[PDB]
RNA sequence: GUAAAGCGCACGCAGGCGGUUUGUUAAGUCAGAUGUGAAAUCCCCGGGCUCAACCUGGGAACUGCAUCUGAUACUGGCAAGCUUGAGUCUCGUAGAGGGGGGUAGAAUUCCAGGUGUAGCGGUGAAAUGCGUAGAGAUCUGGAGGAAUACCGGUGGCGAAGGCGGCCCCCUGGACGAAGACUGACGCUCAGGUGCGAAAGCGUGGGGAGCAAACAGGAUUAGAUACCCUGGUAGUCCACGCCGUAAACGAUGUCGACUUGGAGGUUGUGCCCUUGAGGCGUGGCUUCCGGAGCUAACGCGUUAAGUCGACCGCCUGGGGAGUAC
């Protein structure tokens, strides 16, 4: 747990005290995630990830945040590991059945732009089927290889995810969320208190969790 | 005022494991520990402890189970002002015996099945299932 | 409320001993003073209910004191009524 | 809480309940036993009428009352203490808390006079009304009554009602601090006692402004109203009476536990106090809110959450808080 002087604690005073069994300190009115729990749960918590990650786990990232976003993709897209970082949709997991269908129009509508079949219409409606992709492939991009359910879950942080969270137990998913001091931990199964953000906390993590999910297997 | 002792430790006891708090204390007394010496010797409760030397304390450490606390159900019985005297034959039987039911004896403070067995009724007390 | 002098005084006069004002007989008279001399104050202007509160209050208070030496020493009871001509 | 329902609030007798340790007792309490608890019913097992209803053998039951023998944890009696409950003291703390007496300035109206001239006032318009007997406006002097702009607020005090200028006098309560002391002296309370907004009633005062009544004027189909012009009671005062309110948090009192965040109020401990600055830690008080509770709204450590002691009240709507 030594990287872990590069995240530390967050949040002044908002906290919960449902994550105070997990401060070290609260210097300079910020509170301190305690870094000493945090590494038991850093490992045991990780490992089970490993778990079904060895039978191409369908561990599916989250996190919408600036910072997570733009990261996240890299992270996950490390192997079958499936990833959601623009905004979560509502039912994407348990409406999967009904948010499949626009897969489905993203994939056709994909090789359409892939070879030549986009090619063709009044740049109206020529133009006006590029944008879908412009946006349908910006959240259902790192899903659409998927069918189904994935074999588990892991967010940045719930406080802010919390649709996610709420989707997977709603439909029996197991969930590794990295919520500090202001979050609700109940929502997670195997909880890692840590910084919800710092450049660093975050792709240190997203890659470390990767590799026993993408390195993992076998 | 504390006209009724006894059930500040049971509703303690009940409000700390909804409260998840680890243990609890309170100004013990004769009957306050012996009471908790059946919670211990039956399986509701970590243990307990009685600090201070002029003024008596009680670390009535609450005991837990899985996903949820040990003491799912514990109220008062005999309580003053209509106290509660039954014979042996007449002693109730807590959740069907799942649970138990903390009776003052002319022996001490046994337990529904126990003063039962041993042939003597007692003021209940508690319905600690 | 009382006179600092009166007070003390009044203290050493009935107390156990000395620097005991907690006593029991000390707590009568030292209210009993406040209570004989308020008639002074009341008799006067009267409609001061809000202080008449007070007054009942620590005039009741009196009562629930004497019971309780009656009850845990009939000696000091019957004797300090005495000496405070109480007891109508 | 809003459905029926928290007495307007206090104090407190009877009554109910009673922190803590040991000894003692053994009344309640438990056990054992002996009486008595009629038989028949009921119940169980078993018989007799071809069965059943029915009749019957035995037992159980008879929850009970008494006596005797014990058991002593618990309630109770007693004796002895204990200190955390309650209270006493010392010292401070803030305050529209109370009774009494003063007292200042701002304005209103009224009176007198100077100046000045044809309006003023009022409304949606108006009109009544007040003005040439000189108003209004303006200035000067004076008379008097009631209320205290600003400070002032999510503020403070109080049992409740309620309580704001300043000054003094008499006076009650709340809070913190260190401790010193008494030693369970406590909580609650039917009846009872006392306090009770406004309006109202009595006697005698006072009376500027506002204003039920009443009187005009306008509005309107009408307008016994809203609006305008006046204006009596009253409002103010002293003592007495009346006891009601959406007397409301529509939420009885006392005690104990149950995550948090934000802010006001006042006390106290500490920090280069070098600062108002920072940290704590008491009483009070707003706002948001979790668990839980709720029919929902919502309440939420100031609960309507989780418990205990005591009290009040509810039992469909109308008739009716009416009659007698
Ligand atoms: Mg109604
Ligand atoms: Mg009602
Ligand atoms: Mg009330
Ligand atoms: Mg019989
Ligand atoms: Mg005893
Ligand atoms: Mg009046
Ligand atoms: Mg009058
Ligand atoms: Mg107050
Ligand atoms: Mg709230």
């Amino acid at each position: 747990m030594l990287k872990a002087g590069v995240h530390f604690g967050h949040q002044t005073r908002y906290w919960n005290p449902k994550m105070k069994p997990f401060i070290f300190g609260a210097r300079n009115k910020v509170h301190i995630i305690n870094l000493e729990k945090t590494v038991p749960m850093f490992n045991e918590a990780l490992a089970e990830l490993n778990k079904i990650a060895s039978r191409k786990g369908k561990i599916l990232f989250v996190g919408t945040k600036r910072a997570a976003s733009e990261a996240v993709k890299d992270a996950a897209l490390s192997c079958d590991q499936f990833f959601v970082n623009h905004r979560w949709l509502g039912g994407m997991l348990t409406n999967w059945k009904t948010v499949r269908q626009s897969i489905k129009r993203l994939k056709d509508l994909e090789t359409q732009s892939q070879d030549g079949t986009f090619d063709k219409l009044t740049k109206k409606e020529a133009l006006m089927r590029t944008r879908e992709l412009e946006k349908l492939e910006n959240s259902l991009g790192g899903i659409k290889d998927m069918g189904g359910l994935p074999d588990a879950l892991f967010v940045i942080d719930a406080d802010h995810e919390h649709i996610a969270i709420k989707e997977a137990n709603n439909l029996g998913i197991p969930v590794f969320a990295i919520v500090d001091t202001n979050s609700d931990p109940d929502g997670v199964d195997f909880v890692i208190p840590g910084n919800d953000d710092a450049i660093r906390a975050v792709t240190l993590y997203l890659g470390a969790v990767a590799a026993t999910v993408r390195e993992g297997r076998s | 005022s504390m006209q009724d002792p006894i059930a500040d430790m049971l509703t303690r006891i009940r409000n700390g494991q909804a409260a998840n708090k680890a243990a609890v204390t309170m100004p013990s007394s004769k009957l306050k520990v012996a009471i908790a010496n059946v919670l211990k010797e039956e399986g509701f409760i970590e243990d307990f402890k009685v600090e201070g030397d002029t003024k008596p304390e009680l670390e009535l450490t609450l005991k837990y189970f899985q996903g949820k606390a040990v003491v799912e159900s514990i109220q008062r019985v005999s309580r003053p002002g209509l106290r509660i005297y039954k014979r042996k034959d007449e002693l109730p039987k807590v959740m069907a015996g799942l649970g138990i039911a903390v009776v003052s004896t002319s022996k001490g403070v046994m337990t529904d099945r126990a003063a039962r067995q041993a042939g003597l009724g007692g003021e209940i007390i508690c319905y600690v299932a | 409320s009382l006179s600092t002098e009166a007070t003390a005084k009044i203290v050493s006069e009935f107390g156990r001993d000395a620097n005991d004002t907690g006593s029991t007989e000390v707590q009568v008279a030292l209210l009993t003073a406040q209570i004989n001399h308020l008639q002074g104050h009341f008799a006067e202007h009267k409609k001061d209910h809000h202080s008449r509160r007070g007054l009942l209050r620590m005039v009741s208070q009196r009562r629930k004191l004497l019971d309780y030496l009656k009850r845990k020493d009939v000696a000091r009871y019957t004797r300090l009524i005495e000496r405070l001509g109480l007891r109508r």
